[PDB]
RNA sequence: ACGAGAACAUGCGCGACAUUCCGAA
């Protein structure tokens, strides 16, 4: 990482480093909907596209706060291996196991002080850091979309209002902190979408 | 098996006016030995169509005619009797004839036919 | 790439949904499709002088196939092309990376002509037989090479055919050249 | 407070199953990366859900189990079943006796007609594998989990004589269910006294 | 509330049975001749569909008779009807293997033909294999009780399939003397329901 | 759609011999000897098509519409199918002398005259084995036609061999029909 | 390997003039013992297989005299050696290699006529 | 409050049709 930050890679390195990653492998696995042939019907196929890690890879990511928030995340985190995340839980997907620990080789790395600051998840400041924070800044504009998964937000499935948040990995010379936004519409809740940053600084 | 060490011991070479007849004796022809082994060609098909765990009756009375039949050639041809004698095969239709069960019978059944395969194989 | 596009894809069952830059996007027949690139790379060869190479990538699918898949995975197969020489083309998955001539002479014309000819003599067109045949190359084993000799003594076609089979499967980097015929082979004859 | 029983066991395929989905005939669905042959969970749930629904003919309790997306009555999905993939001991086990995980079935077709056999090849699994399964049911109402189980029983039991794929009127795709485990993961909830099978 | 029948049984070989899979079709896993319930199931529909009556013309079988089309199912687009009759895969039985352990048979056999021209009576040879005549399958029907009222004419129908399966054969050249094979039914039970099937039987 | 049955016995006058692959065939599970259907079925084609091409799938209309046919497009069920004939028990029992016996037979050349003595084992003469047959009565009409021509081809049989060399004293062989009866359907 | 060297070797006609009809009964006899074993789950041979297997070394002995071909593709093969040898260590996992081994042979000879 | 929720890659389909282990002594 570091190495990147100081330019001492390399186009080949950079091949060699994309070409280096070994996730896993994107399918797509064709279903059928038979219910509407005890009808008088036809059968309605569909399209599942999903992602099948290799047998050490998978996802990690950093959780930062007091004691009790970090138990609470344990907590949360262990019914979660159990609840799925993604898309067809339900239908067999999403389902994984998780291990909570210490990361020093990443407390290297979030104890270092620099001139730029990284981005380490999709965030977005409120209207005032919004009007310092943005000079000289590289980051990039993702739209959060999608619809409401709950049982009582209304009758019917409905989606929620548009979000426009930075990337991980956009570059800032001001640390914003982020906020929990509402993307509800009139609803019996309130929907929250998570845009606060998490930051790792760096020198360019 | 161990008729292997029998039959070699038994196996011989003839020559005669420039012709090299490879034959375990001079009387060992096919024919005299396979009178009693169409014999007991009959005993154990008749053994496979009773399909019984037991010699039967009738089988061991055409055994006992075997035994005479082996005497008779024995007493027919000398190469014969010499092949019967290193083989010992009235040693075997007696054990055949004392446990009187079918296994034992297949197992000697087996025992000549391997007999006999290796003398033509070493022909 | 404005113009010329359209007198190279004459006569074949293809729409371009894009031509322009340096970028290209076909949408036909799958056959149709792969011919075409051949014959795209020839004209981009003669076009250059040679000083300009350009990589593909060709992707097989269903009609209802979503269309963003279609791409997306078509563009996933050309960067797959686009590795060290990076003048090669990517045929329907990330093991089917070969070169131009590689694609054209060593797959096509000498491999999957001469089986084609073969078998269109045989009443099923050697349908079960090809299939049997990629069971036997996908795996890797000693006595399943024996198992690959027995079936084609018993093919009932050309002795200098199936000792070419055997030895392009004896040989690696000549065995999926091999499973790449057979599979297009079997393509062609279905339905 | 909210309980998750987690249902863990084997599938042992009793004739050939074929979940559609190189170039193979009727190729069997597989994972991506292992190229093993797998039993897609939105395969098991969709059956139970058709075998349930035939018992007790949405109705109610097919809503509670397998989830509903109607208007006003937007029911979430008690049962979560995973994809069934191959065993580690079936695995072992048909990598001696050099037995394939998948074999070729040739059928044919005579016609009313000319009485001429039209031939077709699909893919099996062989009837010795074995496929891990994982089940967890949710507890949204602790008052039902009976009920959800004697319906979940109902639904294995119409399975066990039923197919899970392909043509099982012609006799593929038989199975059977042996429960090796029925554990709380999530909760406080005493899954000892339930039984599935 | 659903019912299924279990009709579990024995199908006890005749004459040599070959199905072809010229070698017949194993069970992968044990390596013994099997039985494929897609033989079954299509001979007893064609036997059926023959006996009851076959309409002139007809191409499809999803033209059958309505009683054809309840038993052994229609695809027919808008009146899908579902099959009724699951007839499962027969494997060689543990008993008729223990059977032929003793005696040392092989669960198999090599029959030895030749076809003999008209004009040069050239007699080309062939082999073809068959099925032990002494074997015995373990069959499995589960039959689909979806309407009552139509349970027993149903039932009836099968049996009328069985009484001309007994007197057909089941794979093979069957006219040459292959296949011939016997149905002796070990129970009828209502495995899934509350359905009485004791007085059901279909031979 | 009607199903008739024809059970009886097939009695040899002299030694049946079919050479399976000199042994003859017999059951594996009984290791009895056996007239395989295919060679019944065979035997009365052949014959019965004398009586009334390269392959052997033109004949006549008549054989066609009795033991069937492959033509392309004209694909004929066989109406005939003949199985095999098991030795009868009640022979195996009148025998219980071995069901099968070996006969010698020099074959001696021409020119120098030297013999080449060979075996070949044939059922014993006055063995019997239980024949079965199954009719399918496709049309109504021709029936009584039909079972004419399997008069016929009977009676050939029973002029002619059945396997081996029957022109050296093998094969001979006598039809006693038992019943002819509806099995199945109305007929 | 070692089938494709000998079949090579033997090859002018192969193994003195040998075809599939010769070896049949060697086959039919292999792959019944083979099958026996494959229905039994033990690492050893069973005292009936190791018999079946004397039964076999009988079998090729008597076919190496009937027949030239078939006696020089037994000399040649080591097929009779390789049974003492699976008789003598009587794992099954040898077995199954020696059987094998015979199919490879078999199907080598197949491929070079 | 997971571009989410509900959705069986499934229904119909005989590896089958014709074939003397025969001529010769
Ligand atoms: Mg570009």
């Amino acid at each position: 990482y570091s190495e990147y930050l100081r330019g001492e890679i390399d186009s080949l390195e950079a091949s060699k480093i994309a070409e280096s990653l070994n996730l896993g492998k994107a399918s797509l696995s064709t279903k059928v909907s038979l219910q509407a042939v005890d009808h008088n019907g036809e059968s309605e196929p569909y399209s599942v596209g999903n992602f099948t890690f290799y047998p050490e890879s998978g996802l990690y990511f950093l959780a930062k706060g007091n004691a009790d928030t970090i138990g609470q995340l344990e907590i949360l985190m262990h019914a979660l291996q159990y609840s799925g995340i993604g898309g067809k839980r339900s239908a067999g997907y999403g389902q994984f196991r998780c291990t909570i620990e210490d990361s020093g080789k990443f407390d290297s790395l979030l104890s270092q002080t620099g001139n730029i600051a990284i981005l380490l998840s999709s965030a977005m400041a409120s209207d005032e850091e919004l009007v310092d924070c943005l000079e000289d800044a590289r980051y990039l504009l993702k739209k959060r979309t999608g619809f409401v998964q709950s049982k009582t937000y209304a009758d019917q499935l409905v989606k929620k209002k548009d979000f426009y948040a930075f990337s991980a990995g956009s570059t800032f010379y001001q640390k914003f902190n982020g906020k929990i936004f509402d993307v509800s519409d009139n609803g019996r809740h309130s929907v929250y979408r998570y845009a606060k940053a998490f930051w790792l600084e760096g020198k360019i | 098996n161990f008729a292997r060490k029998v039959v070699e011991e038994n196996k011989r070479v003839k020559d005669n006016r420039g012709r090299q007849e490879i034959v375990l004796f001079n009387g060992l022809t096919t024919s005299k030995l396979r009178n009693l082994l169409e014999l007991i060609n009959h005993v154990y098909t008749k053994v496979y169509n009773s399909d019984d765990t037991t010699l039967s009756e009738d089988v061991r009375d055409e055994l006992e005619y075997l035994k005479v039949k082996f005497a008779y050639e024995s007493g027919r041809e000398p190469a014969v009797r010499t092949f019967i004698e290193k083989t010992y095969v009235d040693k075997l239709v007696d054990v055949v004839l004392k446990k009187n069960t079918k296994k034992i019978f297949l197992d000697y059944c087996k025992y000549f036919e391997a007999l006999v395969a290796y003398a033509k194989f070493y022909r | 790439f404005k113009f010329e596009l359209s007198n190279i894809l004459k006569g074949a069952r293809i729409s371009v949904i894009y031509s322009g830059g340096d970028d290209l996007f076909l949408i036909g027949a799958w056959d149709d499709v792969i011919s075409k690139a051949l014959v795209l790379r020839k004209a981009f060869t003669r076009f250059s002088a040679g000083k300009l190479t350009f990589s593909a990538g060709i992707g097989m699918y269903p009609v209802k196939y979503p269309i963003s898949k279609m791409a997306s995975e078509t563009g996933v197969l050309e960067d797959l092309a686009k590795r060290g020489e990076k003048n090669q083309v990517a045929l329907w998955n990330d093991s089917k990376v070969f070169g131009w001539s590689q694609l054209e002479e060593q797959i096509l014309k000498e491999k999957m002509i001469p089986l084609q000819e073969a078998l269109t003599n045989s009443q099923e067109h050697g349908k079960s037989f090809l299939y049997k045949m990629l069971e036997l190359l996908r795996n890797e084993d000693q006595i399943n090479i024996a198992r690959l000799a027995y079936l084609l003594a018993r093919s009932s076609l050309s002795e200098e055919l199936t000792q070419s089979i055997f030895a392009w499967s004896q040989n690696k980097q000549q065995k999926v050249e091999l499973i790449t015929a057979i599979e297009y082979l079997v393509y062609q004859i279905r339905e | 407070m909210y309980s998750k029983i987690r249902i863990v066991g084997k599938i042992d395929v009793l004739t050939g199953l074929h979940i559609g989905g190189g170039a193979i005939a009727s190729p069997v669905v597989r994972d991506p990366y292992s190229r093993l042959p797998i039993i897609p969970g939105s395969s098991i749930k969709g059956k139970m859900r058709s075998l349930l629904a035939k018992h007790i003919g949405d109705a109610p309790e097919i809503l509670r189990l397998f989830g509903s997306s109607q208007k006003g009555a937007i029911q979430s999905s008690r049962l979560q079943i995973s994809d069934a993939f191959f065993s580690k001991a079936s695995q072992e086990e048909f990598d001696k006796k050099d037995l394939a995980y998948t074999e070729t079935k040739f059928e044919n077709t005579i016609s009313r007609l000319t009485a001429v056999a039209n031939p077709r090849q699909i893919e099996r699994v062989t009837r010795g594998a074995s496929f891990d399964f994982h089940i967890i049911y949710n507890v949204e109402n602790i008052n039902e989990v009976m009920a959800d189980f004697e319906n979940i029983k109902t639904a294995i039991h119409l399975l066990e004589n039923d197919y899970l794929g392909g043509g099982g009127t012609r006799g593929n795709g038989r199975i059977r269910f042996v429960i090796d485990s029925i554990d709380t993961v999530v909760g406080d909830f005493d899954s000892s006294n339930l039984s599935i099978k």
